[PDB]
């Protein structure tokens, strides 16, 4: 019923993969190990699936993919992370992603916690993109608490590629959310966005490391990054941009701290109190809107 | 003093405001009445926005010497809520963008209580005000008031805003700019709309020929009131005079 | 004639201070040893002077200097160097400046060189700003090679206080442009903007690592970056934001790498060809036009 | 086709002008004459932008279909520099702002033959362009063109430009907005002054009042010219048929 990844606890339940949608998957050292192949010139429309369940406690879910995408092909993969229980649970996922000549890859995770933060996802993503290839990233943790996020992506692009990375975040109690990633824009005419958005409430601590090289001739690129501080949280922002050709471009621009005091003043105008008012803004801000 | 006080909804008594070191507004003597379009033109420089802010209680807009009172109450302790929800509103000239909030939702965000008080109500008129706008409302329930769009976009959903909100008092800086405009039939239809339900506007405004379409025009020159009267009369007085 | 320090060679040449502004100078372990100090109300409207010039081989100008100010005073320094021999010159300023309330130091820094870059320019900044104070500084390297520029500052500000901090450079041949500033807004309402504005050319290296934190309420912050890229220069543009307080909140925006293409059209819609319209665009970023 | 050709200055045919998988212009038939004010009236999307970048070059602005002829030439192959060089400018309608270079060095940019070249007659014209946009010269000159100015100031500044280069076409992106425009008199005094120099304007706008001020208009809807003439006929067909 759909080409998709089924790992409830630390055991594989699932794994088909259709007509050029190859999905291999096995156990081996308490790590699952999954391949997926994107067969030359399959463009799919819809969506795989790779659904994680974990309510158990003390769960070790380690898992090695590697996603290759022939010439001409295209999928789009949806992660859905559940963890309610969340005590002691370990979501680890090293990727070895291989977008191939005018190839477009799409990832999306989405997070389902818990309120209990004794949780760990770290993703380790390692992207590399040929002529005209083009990678979509998106990282969702809004719903119960995080625990501690350790995001980690490295994107290597060619000629012509395209990547848009996002991450949005909601970080509560003692949540820490850590994000490091590195776009290098190593072929004439790449283009990259890195976005991050999220609001950190209580003692939360975020650092947000964001790079991208603009290495090769007409290559550009852009970080936005907007946090909102709440309670005791503290935010750290690092946004690298080195520039290694007279002819690339990058721009990068951040705000972090309170809310915009116009964005709060408009809403206050329309009859809000100040506590109203920040709560739409930091639902919008974390996609709840 | 007191004469004619019964049927004015805002008083502005000899109003001095400091921007830092500088007096922007010196000595504001204004007054808008119940259901007037009552227009404030005047250079760049002259204090226009900053009385528009001072009136609505916007942070770092405070009064030095004189009083702001409105229905009657002196507004001198009350926060931008607390006037809000008196009836005053402020539509500012480059409408604040805001990350993941829908038109739909924007609008009903202190949408008056005679359409907010029925789903069915206030569903109908957010059709009508963005229809009103020239915005086709199939086409934008659904957007985001984010970067992502227009200037005059983003500014015809403020306008949108300012109708779903009907208040007793609008005070509108600059509405003719950044939206697009075709002609000024496009914004004196919204107006009349206005009018008609029983609002007053503040038009703030440095363009003459949009405050000719006003019932009465304040000349503010260096924060004061030099003329007041009829739109034809004072607003041929600030071309010649400037 | 005037306050001024004179340094000619690693030997103080003069060393005169007027009333309310006490001037000491001596030599010991090869290091000058400075002490400015500004007396309580005395607020100077005449810039004081500091002329450095070097043009034998192998001078290592090595200058220790504490600048005081106290509550209400003010004092303006503008320190001029001129190394156009540049044969193993090495100008190195250590400095503590300490601004009491309400007082007010502004300074200055121009240097002039020749065409050979074997300068090292390198000033170490100390800055403690009491309740009120005001801190501006302006380095300023655009004429002949810089050679290695390393500016390294800290500033620790209280309540109210206010930080103006600039960098604008011209990098040429082989020239390495190194600038590390932190601004720690540790009072409430402190304020503080880091501008950074330079063209590097040729084989040039620069690194502008530019730090704002926003530690206590009310603390407002803005990092401001902009660099041409020309040649085979390189460029790392690393503008760290820390929020540690609900009600500060910290900007930053940056652009890196050839000119913008609207600057670009708009000045070649004047008749000017795509060579003159940049020299234009880097003669006004680096304050020649 | 060749049908007055000879006192032409800007002849567009057929122009189709693609950005991305859209085609915004779809056959533009427009022509310039010498001594003209032609102002080009239309919606939000019917491509009066692109047709400006388009016939200025603009580097993503290439046609697809179509020519565009200027004083007899077909510049297909000119770059920015060499059709500015043939006397055709573009004021864009939010001038770009530029690190350190001051209004008294940036006037001199493109500066007009019978200016330029004398000193005294160069910096007495630009007092002059300073004075026509209502700009104190003396509080200007040493002012940079940079992020420091309002929007106002910049564009009076870039309408002060088009006036020191006196180009035989010049391109304006809606002059009239973020300038703070007292009244059309005041853009009308400097459209009357280029005109009398042998100026001929081609004037972007989507505010009908501003276009009636002008010799011929042209309707562009969708990226075509429906309705094209009489100032007033055609301004009331834009404001009736949208």
């Amino acid at each position: 019923k759909g080409p998709r990844i089924i790992v409830k606890e630390s055991r594989i339940i699932d794994v088909q993969g259709d007509e050029g949608i190859i999905l291999e998957g096995k156990e081996e050292d308490g790590k699952i190990k999954a391949k997926i192949i994107v067969k030359k010139g399959y463009k799919f429309k819809y969506p795989i699936h790779m659904c994680f369940g974990i309510t158990e406690e003390n769960i070790s879910q380690i898992i090695d993919v590697e996603i290759i995408l022939e010439e001409d092909s295209s999928i789009s993969l949806m992660s859905h992370c559940s963890f309610p229980k969340g005590k002691g649970i370990k979501h680890i996922m090293n990727g070895i992603i291989k977008i191939g000549k005018n190839a477009k890859f799409s990832y999306n995770e989405f997070h389902y916690h818990g309120m209990d933060g004794d949780i760990l996802v770290k993703p380790t993503v390692k992207v590399e993109i040929d002529e005209g290839g083009i990678y979509i990233s998106n990282f969702t943790l809004t719903k119960g608490r995080i625990g501690t996020l350790d995001i980690e992506q490295e994107i290597i692009a060619k000629k012509d590629a395209i990547i848009d990375i996002t991450t949005r975040t909601y970080a509560i109690k003692e949540d820490v959310v850590k994000v490091n990633e590195v776009v290098k824009l190593n072929g004439e005419n790449a283009k990259c966005i890195i976005k991050s958005r999220g609001a950190a409430m209580d003692n939360s601590k975020i650092s947000l490391k964001l790079k991208i090289e603009g290495n090769a001739p007409y290559s550009k690129g852009h970080i936005d990054c907007a946090e909102i501080v709440k309670g005791n949280a503290e935010v750290e922002s690092i946004p690298i941009v080195v520039v290694r050709d007279d002819k690339a471009r990058i721009t990068h621009e951040a705000a972090i701290g309170s809310v915009d005091k116009k964005q709060l003043e408009t809403l206050m105008a329309k009859g809000l109190d100040e506590d109203e008012a920040t709560e739409i803004i930091v639902k919008g801000m974390i996609g709840d809107l | 003093g007191e004469f004619m006080v019964s049927i004015m909804l805002l008083k502005v008594e000899d109003l001095h405001v400091y921007r830092g070191n500088r007096e922007i507004l010196k000595g504001v003597n204004l007054t808008v009445e119940e259901n007037e379009i009552h227009a404030i033109i005047g250079p760049n420089g002259a204090g226009k926005s900053t009385l528009a802010y001072t009136i609505m209680g916007i942070s770092g807009y405070k009064p030095t010497k004189g009083r702001i009172i409105f229905k009657g109450v002196d507004i001198i302790d009350k926060n931008i809520t607390e006037r809000a929800r008196m009836g005053m509103t402020l539509a500012w000239q480059e409408p604040a963008r805001f990350e993941g909030i829908k038109v739909k939702n924007y609008l009903m965000l202190g949408m008056n209580e005679k359409y907010k008080k029925d789903k069915e109500i206030a569903e109908e008129k957010i059709r009508e005000a963005l229809k009103l706008v020239n915005l086709d409302p199939d086409k934008y329930l659904d957007r985001y008031v984010d970067e992502t769009l227009s200037g005059g976009e983003r500014k015809r959903i403020e306008l949108a805003s300012i109708i779903c909100m009907e208040p007793d008092l609008a005070i509108l800086d600059e509405p003719d700019s950044g939206i697009d405009i075709v002609s000024f039939d496009e914004i004196k239809r919204v107006f009349d709309y206005l009018k008609d339900k029983g609002c007053s506007l503040l038009v703030i405004t440095h363009r003459e020929e949009l405050a000719e379409h006003a019932d009465r025009v304040s000349l503010i020159c260096a924060g004061e009131v030099i003329k007041s009267g009829d739109p034809k009369e004072v607003g041929e007085f600030y071309k010649k005079e400037c």
